[PDB]
């Protein structure tokens, strides 16, 4: 791609969230989402081979469905309140399609089944977009109707989304798909405090895109998309394999990490409203996401996989791949904790 | 609520349980996408012109504009994919299940 | 909820003006000139009180003050003013331009015999000041109490008692 | 039956969706679509819409559905009982739909609906010299400044997007 | 299939055993309809004779798991006459689960599902009498 | 209601003669033919470029379809403001045949 | 950049004329006098009625009749 | 995270076009902008909560201007009665609504 | 939670009753703990890039540590404000409904029973 065309590009990827993060009519909402979705396509695409094309369409055809479903909600709140201000919905029914369609732009289960194939799909830099920039608007759609979305909706996807991203990641090898099944992990650990507290909803989020963003940027400067070619890391580049160790098993939420930070503060908000049975269960499940964690950092950095002859040629090399924030978002992704009161910073 | 309201919204129902249904081709899901976006081309035209809401006519042409530019993407994904496979079968986009 | 007030057909009950939409488009600009205080006094009314039940008397002046516009047209001036009529009720836009000769010949009979002086261009939709001797409607759209709003915020603010209190942070 | 017109033309609208929901090949699919997109304008130039309904021809329908139609007479090469079914399945529902809410005059599908002809809530007035969809429709140079540029510039990036995922390279 | 919970919880128990059993047979077909949905669903069948035969195996199963866990329920409550007492759910789901295991023609499936459903029932009826909530309204 | 009439007659008047023209020669009993093309039997080869032409004047009626109401917006009172977003909206068009053409969009269909 | 524009008009005089054209509408609207008077006929244009102002008794500048000398004349339009 | 740009730099993107009681082309009103401004006058600043249980009455007025639901119930007694009285032989229509009797203007 | 409190005053990082406040002092220790983590950003990004890890880019170090400390000097203020905040509209609350905060009597072990369960 010509870098212009691609810079104007990730600009109006942004431009697109922006309108949906600033604006106060809902077709402003829906026009940030298409302009977003229109934008990110050729992203999804940079490298032109079938996979790309398959993971474009598939993505295309689930936030057109969404899009649409956004839409009947909207002018179902026309309907039914006659006006088009961004806050709450003033028909239970607009409350339910915005809501689903809000989880479809996010991918929660059961509308996860796009994000698997399309992350595995396209390059590891959109799918870093795709992880990381493509929740912040729908989960600030949610932030701003949260007087109106339906506390069993919201607690059913997020407890399917919380076990199904636990279930998936299980069987995986690929390391996209096991950042993809974790994205839906964490988006029902995301939009289980929703209604109860929405600060810790942004301190998940912004816990988890430091994370992710740490993860994919690591993923990036190794050139690994499997786990057994993440495992010729510690013969390649021996810092990348505890880089990966602490990054996570702070995913997993083991303390003394900053991932450890959103659940806790979840449960935290979770017992306060005499909820005790639900975060019980969402932390007993989120042991599924730590263990598919712990067989990536057994198979990384704890052991030494066997490597090959040519990687003596590669010893000869040093990274020239900008590790953009990589020291920083490593440091941000593991020893945040002692930092937790900053969370008053989201307010 | 009004009689016609009822239709448009049935309509925009039938052509999402087409949509939510595929048989072989992503054309004819690209058609169903862009009936329901007909549906609600015409349930907000309706609404807008039955409240007198005179700033809000100018939203269903946007509501077309983007919209058919969303479709216009969506061709050419299905092009691609066309020229991929010679067909824009949807059984042919299965290489993400491994 | 309430019952709906309507006046009786009794109240309703005026000599209409039945004459045609170019018989008032060609006497339109002196039926402004001339009859322009009961109108402006209606009108007045009309957007300040909100409700046609409100305005009926000065309605029924409207209607009262149009007959005698007529009458004194009918005295006086019916043939220049049947002449420009019928010209102006041929046109199935009703142009003015196409009878500017018997729009002339009814000014020059009109300005004559009456004194009426023909509005020029502006001076129809200009805003006017209306001096009535009925009441300022104090609550024209009916609205109840208002509610009152939460108490906002005063005092100068303290730091936190000891820090964030939060589980074992002592800032 | 004159007084239910609009109504009427919304049952063959959503008849027409029927049509090609269940989708017997995309080619009759487009026609349906077309058959529906000229029943739903005239549902709207009914109301007043007269500017938006011939945007349901001009854009939607001579200028979208011609380029549906164009890119399918480049695919699916010249020469059901699911369509058959799912057919008369919607026709079915929708002639009941239809039993229902004129001997009843009242439905409720997941609504209440009035069972009336829908002239009866409409306005009782004037708009004077001009239509008000069409001033409303040309205060998008005026007020709506920043909706000409949100859209305008979503369509050039559309163009740039056109271009860069069909080049291949 | 939310007053369908409800009329299961409305007649107190040991009281009504019909009702109770056919309230408990309804709540798990319509559970088992919706397995057989999603079953269809993401796995694609054969035939629709293979479908319908999917269906109605998953349906009659958990329709059975739920009938023998609501007779086995309320005939320990009559027979103990303790109708606040979490062992006769206990004993319930342990019937529900051997249930399962003779639907699934094994017993180490059926010891299983006695003691995981078992503790779920005893579990729920506990939640049931000291209020236990898990879709909790927000309060703070 | 008249314009109802208008299309139901000039419909009618269609559907007539083309019966007429499907069915007067079918009265002839002439011959049943037997008669058992430039491609053979080669399937429809996809072409890029009518489908980029296709699009892009799709892209263009869009933008189009914001350029209408035009002769209605010189009619309002926030002239500047109506003038620089007409004159913007024009200029975007413009930016996307330019942009059509330098990336060799319009070529061999110019 | 005499050469250029000479150099331009012999090879796409069409292009020549379409940007020439198109700064001329561009530019020409902020250089005429009588830019001015299209607002001013624009909002001299009655599309309301006039609704009146209720005479408190101190308004000198709102006449009590249309053909008072007081208010908005239009004999600008009248001549131009 | 709404960021509310549009008030901390003063601008006007889409308040616009946001309610029907707003400023309109022509000074045209909406067919429910009185109804619309006493439920927005309510409801104004006393947040959401408070809103939705002390503005009731006039959210409610004004969802049965927009919807007209009463409305339309209280046509279709009103006329199926009347209809049932007309079978029943027990009531004949005016002139007045048979159309006999020359409009008043 | 807050989100009305600072909606008047919308997208203020720190509004201007935050100038009320105490500042974080320089030696704050959590102010040291940030400046601590941007040492250990320098340390990770000597070591990913295959320096010698204490000794090269002193100045990048630094600018590590400059970086660090000067947004985390802000991220703290804007914490205790926030927290300010928190308390002030708990006791402006309290003080403005009386009826729902009643002052409970606080009786003596003397009258207080409690039953005794003992260990044996
Ligand atoms: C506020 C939020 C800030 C968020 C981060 C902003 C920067 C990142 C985004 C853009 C980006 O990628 O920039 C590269 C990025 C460094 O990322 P990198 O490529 O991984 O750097 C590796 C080496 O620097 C590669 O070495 P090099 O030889 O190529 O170049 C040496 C370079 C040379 O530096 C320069 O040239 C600087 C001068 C240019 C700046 C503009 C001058 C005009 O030195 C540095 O940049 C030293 C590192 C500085 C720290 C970077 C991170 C900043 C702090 C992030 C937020 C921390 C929050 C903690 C909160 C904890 C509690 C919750 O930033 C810079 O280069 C400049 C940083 C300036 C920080 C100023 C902070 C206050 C601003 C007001
Ligand atoms: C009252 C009505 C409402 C109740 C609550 C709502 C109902 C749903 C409950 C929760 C969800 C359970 C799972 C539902 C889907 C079923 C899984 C499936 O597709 O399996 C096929 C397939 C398994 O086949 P396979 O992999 O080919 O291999 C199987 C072998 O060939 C051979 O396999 P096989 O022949 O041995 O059996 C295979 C199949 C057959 O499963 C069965 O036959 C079991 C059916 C249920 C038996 C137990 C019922 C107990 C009911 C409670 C007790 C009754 C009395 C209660 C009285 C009150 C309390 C005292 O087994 C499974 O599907 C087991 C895995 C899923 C766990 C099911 C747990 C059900 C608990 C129900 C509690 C109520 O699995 C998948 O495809 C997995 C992927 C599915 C992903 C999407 C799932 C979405 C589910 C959403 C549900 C909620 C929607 C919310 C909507 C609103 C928010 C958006
Ligand atoms: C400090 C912590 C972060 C250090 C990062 C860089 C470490 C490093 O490169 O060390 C190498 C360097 C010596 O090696 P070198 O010859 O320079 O270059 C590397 C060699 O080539 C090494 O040879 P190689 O690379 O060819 O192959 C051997 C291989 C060996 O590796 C393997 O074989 C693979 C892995 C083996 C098994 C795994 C072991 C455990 C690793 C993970 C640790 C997990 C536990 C952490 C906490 C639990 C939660 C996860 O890799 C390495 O040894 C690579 C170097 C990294 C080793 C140390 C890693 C530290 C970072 C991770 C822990 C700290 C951050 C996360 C904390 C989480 C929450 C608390 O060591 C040091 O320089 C250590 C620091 C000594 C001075 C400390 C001064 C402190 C002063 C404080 C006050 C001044 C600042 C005031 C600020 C405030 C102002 C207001
Ligand atoms: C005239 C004008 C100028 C005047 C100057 C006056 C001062 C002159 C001296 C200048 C230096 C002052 C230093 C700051 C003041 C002292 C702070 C302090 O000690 O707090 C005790 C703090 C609380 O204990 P305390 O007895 O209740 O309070 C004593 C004071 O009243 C503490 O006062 P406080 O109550 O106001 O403290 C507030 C609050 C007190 O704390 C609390 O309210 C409780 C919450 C504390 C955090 C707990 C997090 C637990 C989960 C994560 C655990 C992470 C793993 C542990 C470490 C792994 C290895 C890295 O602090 C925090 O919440 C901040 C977090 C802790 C940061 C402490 C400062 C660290 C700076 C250097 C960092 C180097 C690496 C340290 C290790 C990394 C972990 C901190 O102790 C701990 O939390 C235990 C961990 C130790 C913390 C670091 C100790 C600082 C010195 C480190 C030197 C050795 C470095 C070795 C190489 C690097 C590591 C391998
Ligand atoms: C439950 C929600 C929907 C309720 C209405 C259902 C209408 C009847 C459809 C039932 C399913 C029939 C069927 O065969 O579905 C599969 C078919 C696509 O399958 P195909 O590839 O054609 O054939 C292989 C078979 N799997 O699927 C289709 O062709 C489905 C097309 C659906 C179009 C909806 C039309 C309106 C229906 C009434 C209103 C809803
Ligand atoms: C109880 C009645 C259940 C009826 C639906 C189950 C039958 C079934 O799955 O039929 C198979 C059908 C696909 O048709 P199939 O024949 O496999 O396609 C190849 C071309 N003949 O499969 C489908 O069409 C799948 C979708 C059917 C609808 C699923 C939801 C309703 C039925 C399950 C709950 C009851
Ligand atoms: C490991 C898994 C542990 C699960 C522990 C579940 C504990 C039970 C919590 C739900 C429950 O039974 O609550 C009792 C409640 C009836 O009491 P109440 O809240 O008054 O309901 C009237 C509604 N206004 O009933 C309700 O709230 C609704 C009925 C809930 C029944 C839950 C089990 C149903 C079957 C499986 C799904
Ligand atoms: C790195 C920090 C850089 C901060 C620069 C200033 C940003 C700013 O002014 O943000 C405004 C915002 C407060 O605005 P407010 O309207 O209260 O946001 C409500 C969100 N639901 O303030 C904030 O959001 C401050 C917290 C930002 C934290 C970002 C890193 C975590």
């Amino acid at each position: 791609m010509n870098p212009i065309i691609l810079i104007i590009i990730l600009m109006t990827v942004m431009l697109g969230t922006i309108i949906v993060m600033i604006s106060t009519h809902w077709l402003l909402i829906w026009i940030g989402f298409e302009m977003n979705m229109l934008a990110i396509i050729p992203i999804m695409m940079k490298k032109h081979n079938p996979r790309a094309t398959e993971a474009s369409t598939k993505y295309f055809l689930t936030q057109s469905t969404a899009s649409m479903l956004l839409m009947m909600a909207i002018i179902i709140n026309l309907m039914f309140s006659g006006q088009w201000t961004v806050m709450k919905l003033f028909n239970p029914m607009a409350s339910m399609l915005m809501t689903m369609a809000l989880a479809m732009k996010l991918g929660m289960a059961p509308f996860h089944f796009w994000v698997p194939e399309v992350t595995q799909g396209i390059p590891l830099s959109s799918g870093l977009i795709l992880l990381t920039w493509q929740k912040l608007a729908p989960m600030s759609v949610l932030y701003q109707i949260l007087p109106s979305i339906n506390l069993d909706l919201i607690l059913t996807l997020s407890i399917l989304s919380i076990t199904i991203g636990g279930w998936g990641g299980l069987n995986q090898t690929q390391l996209r798909k096991i950042m993809a099944y974790s994205s839906i992990a964490h988006m029902g650990w995301m939009t289980a405090v929703l209604l109860y507290n929405p600060t810790m909803t942004l301190l998940n989020l912004i816990i988890y895109i430091i994370m992710t963003s740490t993860m994919f940027t690591l993923f990036m400067a190794n050139s690994t998309t499997t786990t057994l070619s993440l495992s010729h890391t510690w013969n390649k580049a021996p810092i990348m394999t505890i880089l990966v160790l602490i990054t996570l098993l702070s995913m997993g939420g083991l303390p003394p990490l900053s991932g450890f930070m959103p659940k806790w503060m979840i449960i935290q908000e979770m017992t306060k409203n005499d909820s005790i049975i639900l975060p019980t269960l969402m932390a007993i499940t989120a042991l599924l996401n730590l263990y598919f964690y712990m067989r990536l950092t057994y198979s990384t950095a704890l052991t030494m996989f066997p490597s090959t002859n040519n990687m003596k040629m590669k010893w000869q090399f040093p990274t020239t791949k900008r590790m953009t924030l990589l020291p920083t978002m490593t440091v941000l992704s593991t020893m945040l904790l002692p930092l937790t009161p900053i969370l008053s910073i989201l307010e | 609520m009004s009689l016609v309201y009822m239709n448009i919204m049935m309509a925009f129902t039938v052509s999402l349980t087409g949509l939510l249904m595929y048989r072989s081709h992503l054309m004819s899901s690209l058609l169903c996408l862009e009936g329901m976006m007909l549906s609600l081309f015409i349930l907000a035209t309706l609404m807008i012109l039955n409240s007198h809401f005179t700033l809000a006519s100018m939203m269903p042409i946007i509501l077309l504009v983007f919209a058919a530019c969303e479709a216009a993407l969506g061709l050419s994904l299905l092009v691609m994919v066309s020229n991929t496979y010679g067909t824009d079968y949807v059984q042919n986009l299965n290489l993400l299940q491994c | 909820p309430g019952i709906v007030e309507l006046p009786s057909l009794e109240d309703l009950k005026v000599q209409e003006v039945k004459v045609s939409s170019s018989v008032l488009k060609a006497a339109a600009h002196h039926y402004g000139a001339q009859c322009d205080k009961p109108n402006k006094e209606f009108m007045l009314c009309r957007w300040e009180e909100k409700d046609p039940r409100r305005c009926l008397e000065e309605g029924k002046l409207v209607n009262q003050c149009a007959l005698e516009f007529f009458r004194q047209i009918k005295r006086h001036c019916a043939e220049p003013f049947t002449e420009y009529w019928t010209c102006i009720d041929y046109s199935g836009l009703q142009l003015f331009r196409r009878c500017r000769k018997e729009q002339a010949q009814f000014d020059k009979c009109v300005l004559d015999k009456l004194g009426w002086v023909r509005p020029d261009l502006g001076e129809l939709s200009k805003v006017t000041k209306v001096k009535t001797d009925r009441p300022l409607p104090e609550n024209p759209y009916h609205s109840r109490a208002r509610p009152e709003p939460n108490p906002e915020v005063e005092g100068d603010l303290k730091p936190a008692r000891h820090g964030s209190r939060l589980f074992f942070w002592t800032m | 039956m004159m007084t239910y017109i609009v109504f009427i033309l919304s049952i063959i609208f959503v008849m027409g969706f029927v049509g090609f929901s269940s989708k017997p090949s995309p080619i009759y699919g487009g026609l349906g679509l077309i058959v529906s997109g000229g029943v739903g304008c005239g549902i709207v130039l009914n109301f007043g819409g007269s500017f938006l309904g011939l945007m349901v021809f001009l854009i939607y329908l001579g200028g979208m559905m011609v380029v549906f139609g164009y890119t399918t007479a480049m695919a699916t090469e010249q020469y059901n009982k699911v369509v058959l079914g799912t057919f008369i399945t919607g026709l079915l529902m929708e002639f009941l739909m239809v039993y229902y809410v004129l001997k009843d005059k009242e439905v409720e599908i997941v609504f209440k609906f009035n069972g009336m002809g829908d002239w009866v809530i409409y306005d009782t007035g004037d708009s004077g010299f001009f239509s008000e969809e069409a001033m409303g429709i040309a205060a998008l140079y005026s007020y709506g400044t920043w909706l000409v540029i949100v859209t305008g510039w979503s369509l050039l990036i559309g163009v740039v997007v056109i271009m860069e995922i069909t080049r291949g390279n | 299939a939310k007053t369908l919970l409800h009329q299961y919880w409305d007649i107190p128990e040991g009281t009504e055993c019909h009702r109770k059993t056919y309230a408990a047979t309804s709540i798990g077909g319509a559970s088992g309809l919706v397995v057989s949905a999603y079953s269809v669903a993401l796995k694609t069948p054969t035939s629709f004779l293979e479908g319908v035969a999917r269906t109605g195996r998953y349906t009659f199963t958990a329709a059975a798991i739920g009938a023998i866990f609501g007779l086995t329920s309320c005939i320990s409550a009559q027979v103990r006459e303790k109708p606040d007492d979490p062992l006769n759910y206990l004993i319930g789901g342990c019937a529900g689960g051997l249930t399962l295991g003779a639907r699934t023609r094994s017993y180490g499936i059926g010891a299983a599902a006695c003691a995981y459903m078992g503790l779920t029932a005893a579990l729920v009826k506990m939640g049931q009498l000291e209020g236990w909530k898990v879709f909790a309204e927000p309060k703070v | 209601m008249n314009l109802m009439i208008t299309l139901l007659t000039n419909f009618t008047l269609a559907t007539l003669l083309v019966t007429i023209a499907f069915w007067l020669p079918q009265l002839n009993v002439y011959s049943e033919k037997t008669s058992p093309d430039p491609m053979g039997s080669a399937r429809l080869p996809f072409s890029m470029k009518f489908f980029l032409v296709a699009i892009t004047f799709l892209l263009f009626d869009l933008e189009i379809a914001l350029l209408l109401p035009l002769p209605w917006a010189s009619q309002t009172t926030n002239l500047n403001t109506m003038l620089t977003m007409a004159l913007l909206l024009i200029f975007l068009l413009a930016v996307s045949l330019a942009y059509e053409w330098t990336q060799k969009g319009l070529e061999w269909t110019e | 950049v005499a050469a250029f524009l000479k150099n331009v008009w012999a090879k796409e005089p069409v292009l020549v004329a379409s940007f020439a054209i198109a700064g001329l509408a561009v530019i020409l609207p902020t250089l005429s006098p009588y830019t001015k008077y299209s607002l001013m006929i624009n909002r001299a244009t009655p599309y309301n009625y006039p609704v009146p102002l209720r005479d408190d008794g101190n308004m000198p500048d709102v006449p009590s009749h249309p053909q008072d000398p007081q208010g908005p004349s239009l004999e600008w339009l009248k001549r131009l | 995270p709404f960021f509310d740009v549009q008030k901390k730099l003063g601008v006007d993107l889409d308040h616009w076009m946001t309610i029907q009681s707003a400023e309109q082309p022509h000074r045209i009103p909406a067919r429910c902008h009185a109804f619309e401004k006493e439920w927005i006058e309510c409801a104004h600043g006393i947040g959401s909560i408070r809103a939705e249980k002390e503005c009731k009455i006039e959210f409610e007025d004004f969802r049965e201007c927009l919807l007209r639901q009463k409305t339309m119930k209280r046509l279709n007694a009103i006329k199926r009665q009347r209809d049932k009285l007309i079978k029943e032989g027990k009531y004949t229509p005016p002139p007045h609504h048979s159309g006999q009797e020359d409009l008043r203007p | 939670m807050m989100t009305g409190r600072q909606a008047r005053a919308p997208l203020q990082f720190l509004p201007d009753e935050a100038r009320s406040l105490p500042p974080p002092k320089l030696t704050d220790p959590r102010l040291a703990y940030i400046g601590f983590l941007g040492y250990c950003s320098g340390l990770i990004d000597n070591a990913i890039r295959r320096r010698p890890v204490l000794s090269a880019g002193l100045h990048r170090q630094f600018l590590y540590i400059t970086s660090f400390v000067f947004v985390g000097y802000y991220l703290l203020k804007r914490q205790d404000y926030m927290y300010a905040v928190r308390d002030h509209d708990m006791f402006s609350y309290i003080k403005s409904h009386p009826e729902d905060f009643p002052e409970k009597d606080k009786k003596t072990y003397r009258e207080v029973f409690e039953e005794f369960h003992p260990v044996r």
